[PDB]
């Protein structure tokens, strides 16, 4: 594969690992996940280019279109916590345990 | 919530899941996907709580990690093969991944953190539909790609998910959280026969929807979420306490019981392709999904435990919500063992 | 990981003691290593030398489990002389329990894992000599 | 064979439709009238099983065991009429089902020609045992008794199933017929040998083997009478049976794998009989006594042969009726002082005089006494034994000794000595009582001048 | 379970976008249109397990067009010999291939 | 002594019954260890995807 | 009763959940934004401090 | 009524109108208050419900006739003026009963309300219950987990429902309460302490007028003032509207509420929270023979109109 | 996944039109029977969570239990009968079709063949 | 702890309210007909003829054919010479030993 391939790949998994690690906020995940939903478009898009799939052409977009409704849910869950409890912080998150 | 707004969330879910189990395309499978979590968000926070609004996060954000990691699969089966067809996947490293994300929707250990918490979150009727309805779109997308999927890596999971369930279901004295693990148990049991033979899946699927539905709702005709709370229900309706032990017993696998149906059908196709030590050790580890649900008959109807005094005017009034389902779903998971040759026309 | 599981099986039973021995301890490194790092991730250390700390543990138990059972096994197996017979691996596993519990400082913890282990290595070895699937092909 | 389940099904819909005067009444006439019907299962033939149907079949070996549970639902009945009678209609009907659906189970293991649905079955009367004993106990450690008892059972029974499904697929069918006539010899791999233990395994928990006996003791102190009289008569001759019935496929490899078997049990015959020698609980040393019994047992089939099998045939019908009469007994003298104590009350030799004499005939026939079916099935086990080996007579003698010596120390303890002073509430015996003891009894006798019923199908 | 209602009303949801082979808008050939078509007609209807071993060659032919993993590894070592040769002097580069010709229209 | 309390009530019951419920009991403590933090489990989902890449291929 | 059926030493400081699982409502109020409409500002007329 | 109803078009806020309001007459021990909310409902015309006692969950359910005391609260009032401080919690689980009658008694109420159209007149209320927990605890005849337990079913239950519009309260002293109560003839009465009544009346100066003037209005009348029907009618027909949340309510939480309301036992859902107080924690066999008594009562065996004994018929069909 | 790539199969189709060559399972059939049986139970059990007389009340919604469960009871015998006809028919044409891997084995009888005898002493 | 009723009395003597009891329920006339049912059932059917058809049992295991077959067989072994029994419960001709 060509190396641009190789460099997508490792953006998506740096933004899978940073999403999976996460710090304090639950804003910096919202970005990991746009992160990797970019990454994915990416891919999806040199893919179809490269191989002239011309009715595929329009699944990046759909790609994206649901990328942002998942973000639009990130974000609505973020207010409602900040709302509970002040904070978008992460550990705020521990009524539920097991 | 107006009802309206939650009947078109409630068929938004149910058109997903639609939508993945009737797609031939992995984009629409995916698009299927994200409109059942779109959809499912708020039907968890329907009754707005803290505790909800956490479930609600949590079962989002492991969500779409789950959808992220199918899609980044899918794309790679593209590269690989240029095909979107739900087929034999022609990458090893696309399946693995894919595999993952979809042990991950189900809440398959060791992805099984999730679901004890998200269950607790939400309310009953949320959990029967999390607990239900969300396992048909994951198990279907199996279904049609076990020809592809690495054996042991599903084994293992499956067999991790058993172990887990039992242990995490010991420790537990919330119904809800119990209900989790035994969800987690009895998906581990389905993912262990779908590399071998899928309608086992289906059946164990089946069987384990009836009594999830049959075990739901007679909480909800008890408005018991606890131990403590469910105990009581002996003094204003003995029925529903020795129905709720009767599906347990069920629930256990215990013949001639339906429960049985799916683990003697699974260890009859798993011998049949010669692996004797791991429908052996699944069973062996079903005694601890077995002991907490006989720990539960005990505080429920087997025993009797202390009431309170108001339960006096409870006494006088009577049930208005009727599920018209309940009595069905209470002996389709009861007594269809002598049914089973019906396996047929699953195939 | 089956490069490990072929670097410790290829070597005969009851040759090349050393060379067992040495594959039996990386195969318990890398197990210890796993369940040190589940354990830092679900139950995470105050500190990075606590982190540290633990996860040396660990893997100094683990591993020490993994060489005491190749070594007891294939000693087992030079003087007894009886290469295909699950006694050794019994007494390599029971050797190993032996050793987990010292490593806990507990007698019965020891016991236990003892007879477990002794347990589990002789089914392993029945196993192999018979050719026991864990993970069956799907064959119908 | 549906001549018996019909009408054992139909008790069901008879029980739950009675007025609430005449549950009793009903189920014990038309039990009664079962175990007459059941009665027409003992005409045998000498070479071949009555083969009724595809999926019920009766040979010298499951007619006595019908015969026995058909008998021993009535008197059930009589021995729980007592403490079930301050309970409610509804939970009355619940019993008496419960114990319905256990003798439908029983007997519907006892004619199955499928060892898978022998086994489903024979796994299915665990439900409502496991009830009976976790509801309608007395104590607080009746909870713990069934998950006890719940669990060895499962764990036990478990392998079993992963085998008869490897059998299944393997040799085409598991038919009993079938398996017995296309058998084969198992070779000495390891493969056999954990196929035959996970065969064996299943049956030595149900009849408790020395070392898996632990749930016995528990199960028959904390259940009501009823769940030890099955539990005691009829659910531990379900191993037995099942180890006669599937030894056929597990040789010779028996040859080499009873030694461990056979040892414990003729070691554990002596170990448990010393402890109903020190025992300070009446049904616990009951139930000592019953795993003392079907330690013989377990030798008469790890022995596989003729006389060995006909000793443990006789010896299951014996005991059963033995151990049932001696709960009951035991379940009188508890109902009488609210306590299982043995050393609580004493000189009862003197109140209930007829009650002494069922005490008395109850310790005869369970210390093997001449010419009872106890001793008959006794004597031909030790022959069998004696024939195998020559030094098996010594434990067998001393297991003999020691168990004539518990069973009269029983006797003294209870039935004789000085009148307990402070205990007044001491009536005498009932009709009821008296019944249920004459009813263990007589056929107990009887089958003394007809031993060739209960010999089993080697005679 | 795939309900194929799509086979059964005779709807064409996604059946359209599945491979490039399929009819595209202004007649529109995938990169691969050749291989694609080769390797569906071989392997239609005679099921996967088939298909796998026995349409093999076209699958190959098919992953080859769509990756060029072989033919890269091809011209990488031309390339890599080329250098390895004007390093070494032994090899001079045609005027056509220097630029110094006329390309054909 | 040495039966009625040594092997049955103790031994027997140690050797089988009791140590397993204990192995029972100790698993579910440790696997419901009432933490509930993303933090924690979603870096467990990183280390066994990185485990399932590394042993399936 | 309780969280978890076998507490622990950590677990037994962790109280059951509420009854109908409303979680009592936190006090981390959230404070304004004490912005100076000063003096300097053109609409304050030169010499108004207004503290919003 | 249900989800259904809601969508085809029936809305509460059409039915509600200028008298479409709950009022709750308060007051100290026999101050008067019944004969005032009697003429309050006569006037503005609403419904009047007499003041939830032991045996009101009789009223609304079977022959509304009171059953045994077994049965129906196993408490009493009269014990608890004989001997306030006895071994066998009479007197908290009389409170807690009571609290949980007129529970029942504001959910049929807002029900009323909500369907009918017609307002409301109760005697106190669930917010108004308090005050009897409070003086029973400063006198000591109850300790500190009683009042717990209260606390804990309290806001549970009462965050579900709305708060009346009006809250009229009498303010007869205690001095003259003493004196209408050793003439009012019924000894047990006469028992009353006269700590008792001040702490009743410190609670509800203190806690409950104070509070609901937070909420809405409060209307107060002495012993005079109370007498003319007229002139507290007059109040309430010139009462500022803007007071109480119900202004603040549209068909979504209306709905809510007339769900709730219609089913008894989720309004009593909490009521039988699993707190093992020694003072109501009834023992098994005695739950068990109390409700096989209850189940073999006239009508009360199986559910309303299948029992054949109370001349039910047609069950076969029905 | 065995039957679901059969050639011909119309999806969503719950009784193909090959089915009706088979004997339709008859009415009194004991599967028939213990269908009409779950119904009943069923009905019972609706009886007793909803606090009316359990045998007696409501006899149109058992008989509308037993009716329903019967015919549902009836199509699924049918579809399972003929799919393991399917079964067995495909199970003989394929070892029709391929003589080489099902060979006919040499009759032996237990006159010449030799099974070793363990004696039990 | 609880408001639990206090442990009833030790189930009363059934002869205190008819000293006529057979045990059994509480109602005289039904504690005379629950034994009498008992009783008969127990005793005169099943006991009594029960036996007695347990005894008369047609002979199926043919121990009486078996008997006359031996006699039979006994008779024509030693009026012809045959050694009684034989030493192969089969043939030797139909035999193919290896």
């Amino acid at each position: 594969m060509p190396l641009v391939y190789m460099n997508i790949i490792m953006a998506f998994a740096i933004a899978l690992a940073g999403l999976l690690m996460y710090r304090s906020h639950l804003m910096s995940s919202l970005l990991c996940l746009e992160g990797m939903m970019l990454s994915l478009f990416i891919m999806s898009t040199l893919i179809i280019l490269n191989t002239h799939f011309t009715l595929a052409n329009m699944m990046p977009i759909i790609l994206l279109v649901f990328a942002a409704c998942e973000a639009a849910l990130g974000l609505s869950l973020l207010v409602m916590v900040s709302n509970t409890y002040g904070t978008d912080y992460v550990q705020n998150l521990n009524l539920l345990q097991c | 919530m107006n009802p309206i707004i939650y009947t078109t969330l409630i068929m938004t879910v149910m058109s997903g899941t639609m939508l993945v189990m009737i797609s031939s395309h992995w984009l629409l499978i995916w698009i299927g996907f994200e409109m059942n979590l779109l959809a499912m968000i708020p039907v968890l926070m329907k009754n707005f709580n803290p505790r909800a609004t956490e479930a609600a996060t949590k079962y989002f954000l492991t969500q779409a990690t789950a959808s992220m990691m199918l899609m980044m699969a899918i794309i790679i089966n593209l590269l690989y093969s240029g095909q979107w067809t739900i087929t034999k996947m022609f990458n090893p490293v696309a399946m693995t991944m894919m595999t993952m994300a979809l042990a991950m929707k189900l809440g398959l250990s060791p992805f099984h953190f999730w679901v004890p918490e998200v269950t607790q979150g939400i309310s009953l009727q949320a959990g029967l539909l999390l607990l239900t309805w969300q396992k048909l779109a994951p198990l279907s997308v199996l279904c049609q790609i076990s020809q592809s999927i690495n054996p042991n890596l599903m084994l293992t999971m499956a067999m991790l998910s058993i172990l887990i369930g039992g242990w995490g279901g010991l420790n537990q004295t919330q119904l809800r959280k119990i209900m989790a693990y035994s969800s987690i148990a009895h998906m581990g049991w389905m993912t262990a026969v779908l590399p071998y033979n899928t309608t086992m899946t289906i059946l164990n699927l089946l069987i384990y929807i009836t009594m999830t539905l049959a075990m739901f709702m007679l909480l909800i005709h008890s408005s018991a979420t606890t131990t403590l709370s469910l105990s009581h229900t002996w003094n204003k309706m003995p029925v529903i306490t020795s129905l709720m032990m009767v599906t347990l017993l069920s629930m256990g696998g215990l013949p001639p019981l339906s429960g049985f149906m799916p683990k003697w059908m699974i260890i009859q196709e798993m011998t049949k392709n010669e692996s004797i030590i791991m429908p052996t050790l699944m069973a062996m580890t079903a005694l601890l999904n077995l002991y907490f649900y006989m720990r539960l008959a005990y505080s429920s109807s087997l025993t009797m435990f202390p009431s309170t005094n108001n339960m006096k005017m409870k006494w006088q009034f009577e049930h208005t919500k009727q599920m018209k389902l309940l009595p069905t779903m209470i002996v389709l998971s009861t007594l269809v063992l002598p049914m089973t040759p019906a396996l047929s026309s699953l195939n | 990981a089956k490069t490990l599981l072929h670097k410790y099986s290829d070597i005969p039973e009851g040759t090349e003691c050393h060379r067992k021995a040495y594959a039996s301890t990386s195969i318990g490194g890398a197990t210890g290593l796993i369940v040190s790092a589940y354990s830092i991730a679900l139950k995470p250390p105050a500190s990075f030398l606590e982190g540290v700390a633990r996860t040396g543990r660990y893997t100094f138990t683990s591993a020490a489990i993994g060489a005491i059972f190749g070594l007891t096994s294939c000693i087992s197996a030079q003087v007894r002389e009886k290469p295909d017979d699950p006694l050794n691996y019994f007494i390599g596993g029971c050797a190993g329990g032996l050793t987990l519990g010292a490593r806990t400082r507990s007698y019965g913890i020891g016991a236990a894992a003892c007879a477990y282990m002794g347990l589990t290595a002789a089914l392993v070895k029945m196993g192999q000599l018979e050719g026991w699937q864990v993970f069956a092909e799907p064959k119908v | 064979m549906l001549k018996i389940i019909i009408p054992t099904t139909m008790l069901l819909p008879m029980t739950w439709m009675s007025k609430h005067n005449m549950i009793w009444i009903n189920a014990t006439v038309h039990s009664l009238l079962i175990s007459l019907i059941s009665l027409s299962l003992l005409n045998q033939l000498g070479e071949n099983s009555l083969n009724f149907s595809l999926t019920f079949f009766s040979d010298s070996l499951s007619a006595p065991l019908l015969v026995l549970t058909t008998w021993l639902l009535p008197l059930m009945l009589m021995a729980s009429q007592s403490h079930l009678s301050k309970e409610t209609t509804t939970r009355k009907k619940l019993y008496i089902t419960m114990l319905i659906l256990l003798q439908l189970f029983l007997i519907m293991t006892f004619t199955a020609t499928e060892l898978i649905l022998f086994y489903i079955l024979f796994e299915a009367t665990l439900v409502p045992t496991l009830i009976i004993i976790t509801r309608w106990g007395n104590q607080t450690e009746r909870l713990n008794a069934g998950l006890y008892f719940l669990f060895y059972t499962l764990a036990g029974s478990l392998p079993l199933l992963v085998a008869l499904v490897y059998i299944q697929n393997t040799t085409g069918s598991l038919n009993f017929l079938i398996i017995h006539y296309w058998s084969h010899p198992l070779s000495n791999s390891w493969s056999n040998i954990f196929m035959w233990l996970a065969c064996i395994m299943a049956f030595m928990v149900k009849m408790p083997l020395y070392g898996l006996h632990l749930w016995l003791p528990k199960a028959h102190v904390e259940a009501p009478i009823a769940g030890s009289m099955v539990l005691a008569a009829v659910l531990l001759k379900l191993g037995g049976y099942g180890m006669m019935r599937i030894t056929t496929i597990l040789n010779p490899l028996t040859n080499y794998m009873a030694y461990p078997f056979l040892m414990l049990s003729m070691w554990g015959m002596i170990m448990t009989s010393s402890i109903c020698l020190r025992q300070t609980d009446l049904k616990s040393l009951i139930a000592y006594s019953s795993v003392s019994h079907m330690a013989l047992v377990i030798v008469a089939i790890m022995i596989q042969t003729p006389w060995s099998f006909m000793g443990a045939t006789a010896l299951m019908i014996a005991h059963g009726l033995t151990s049932s009469m001696l709960f009951c007994l035991a379940n009188t003298n508890y109902e009488r002082v609210h306590s299982r104590t043995m050393i609580l009350a004493r000189g009862l030799q003197t109140l209930l005089p007829l009650m002494a004499t069922w005490w008395l005939m109850a310790s005869l026939t369970n210390l093997a006494l001449p010419p009872s079916i106890n001793l008959i099935g006794e004597l031909f086990i030790i022959t069998a034994s004696f024939s195998w080996s020559n030094i098996t007579i010594i434990l067998m003698g001393m297991n003999m000794m020691i168990t004539a010596l518990y069973s009269l120390y029983m006797l003294i303890t209870t039935q004789r000595g000085k009148y307990t002073h402070h205990i007044n509430n001491i009536k005498a015996s009932f009709t009821r009582e008296n019944a249920l003891m004459a009813l263990h009894i007589l056929p107990l006798l009887l089958l003394t001048l007809n031993p060739k019923m209960i010999l089993g199908p080697l005679y | 379970p795939f309900f194929d209602v799509q086979k059964r009303l005779g709807l064409d949801l996604d059946r359209w976008m599945t491979i490039q082979s399929a009819e595209q808008p202004h007649k529109i050939p995938g990169r691969c249109h050749a291989f694609e078509k080769e390797w569906i007609e071989c392997a239609h209807g005679i099921g996967g397990i088939r298909a796998e071993k026995e349409c093999k060659i076209e699958f190959d032919d098919f992953v080859e067009c769509l990756l060029r993993q072989k033919t890269m590894k091809r011209l990488s070592a031309i390339k890599r010999q080329r250098d390895k040769l004007i390093k070494e002097g032994k090899y001079t580069p045609p005027p056509h291939h220097l630029g110094k010709e006329d390309p054909r229209p | 002594k040495s039966a009625s309390s040594l092997l049955d009530l103790i031994w027997l019951e140690t050797i089988l019954p009791k140590t397993t419920s204990f192995i029972q009991m100790k698993m579910s403590i440790m696997v419901s260890n009432q933490k509930g933090l993303i933090k924690l489990y979603f870096l467990s989902f990183l280390i066994t995807i990185m485990i399932s890449m590394t042993l399936f291929n | 009763g309780g969280a978890v059926m076998y507490p622990t030493k950590e677990t037994a400081h962790w109280k059951p959940p509420p009854w109908n699982d409303v979680d009592p409502p936190k006090d981390t109020l959230v404070s304004n934004l004490t912005l100076n409409f000063g003096p300097q500002h053109p609409a304050a007329h030169g010499v108004l401090r207004l503290v919003m | 009524y249900g989800p259904l109803a809601f969508v085809l078009g029936e809305r509460t806020t059409r039915k509600l109108t200028e008298t479409s309001k709950v009022i709750t007459v308060d007051g100290n021990i026999c101050s008067g208050k019944g004969r005032l909310a009697r003429e309050i409902a006569e006037k503005l015309g609403l419904r009047h419900f007499p003041e939830a006692g032991i045996h009101y969950a009789d009223s609304t359910t079977g022959d509304g006739k009171p059953l045994d005391v077994q049965l129906s609260g196993n408490c009493s009032l009269e014990k608890f003026y004989d001997d306030p401080k006895s071994n066998d919690g009479n007197s908290y689980r009389l409170q807690s009963w009571l609290y949980a009658s007129r529970l029942l008694q504001y959910a049929d109420a807002l029900e009323h309300l909500l369907s009918t159209g017609q307002g409301v007149v109760l005697e106190r209320s669930i917010y108004s219950d308090f005050v009897f927990l409070e003086a029973m605890y400063r006198q000591g005849f109850i300790r500190k987990q009683c009042v717990e337990h209260y606390n804990e079913v309290k806001k549970v239950t009462a965050c579900e429902y709305l708060p009346p519009h009006v809250v009229v309260y009498v303010d007869v002293p205690v001095p003259e309460i003493q004196s209408r109560i050793q003439k009012k003839g019924n000894p047990h009465e006469m028992k009353i302490t006269a700590a008792y009544l001040q702490d009743i009346e410190n609670a509800y100066k203190k806690t409950f007028l104070p509070e609901m003037s937070e909420k809405c209005e409060v209307l107060q009348y002495s012993a005079r003032e109370a007498e003319d029907a007229e002139k507290v009618v007059e109040d309430i027909e010139y009462l500022k509207c803007d007071k109480g949340p119900w202004p603040d309510q549209d068909d979504r939480t209306f709905h809510r509420l007339r769900m709730l309301v219609q089913n008894k036992l989720e309004v009593l859902n909490y009521t039988t929270i699993p707190v093992y107080l020694p003072e109501i924690t009834i023992g098994a066999h005695q739950s068990d023979r109390v409700f096989q008594k209850f189940t073999e009562l006239p009508g009360r065996k199986y559910s309303p109109g299948y029992n054949e004994d109370v001349g039910d018929k047609w069950i076969w069909l029905k | 996944t065995m039957m679901s790539g059969r050639p011909g199969r119309v999806p969503l189709q719950f009784l193909p039109n090959e089915a009706r060559s088979l004997p339709p399972p008859k009415l009194t059939d004991p599967r028939l029977v213990y269908m009409g049986f779950l119904g009943y139970c069923s009905g019972l059990i609706d009886n007793a969570i909803r606090r009316r007389p359990v045998v007696s009340a409501g006899l149109h919604r058992q008989l509308l239990y037993v009716t329903s469960f019967v015919f549902f009871g009836y199509y699924l015998l049918k579809r399972q009968d003929y799919m393991y006809a399917l079964r067995d028919h495909d199970m003989f044409a394929y070892v029709k079709s391929h003589p080489e891997d099902f060979p006919e084995k040499d009759k032996k009888t237990y006159g010449e063949i030799l099974e070793e005898f363990h004696p039990v002493r | 702890i609880r408001l639990q009723e206090d442990p009833d009395p030790e189930d009363e003597n059934l002869y205190e309210k008819n000293p006529d009891s057979h045990g059994y329920d509480k109602d005289p006339i039904v504690d005379l007909w629950n034994m009498r049912v008992v009783f008969f059932f127990g005793f005169s059917i099943v006991l009594v003829l029960g036996s007695t058809f347990v005894a008369y049992l047609p002979d199926y295991r043919m121990q009486e054919w078996a008997r006359r077959e031996a006699e039979r067989l006994v008779k024509y072994r030693e009026a012809n010479g045959l050694p009684l029994m034989e030493s192969n419960c089969f043939d030797p001709n139909k035999i193919q030993l290896p």
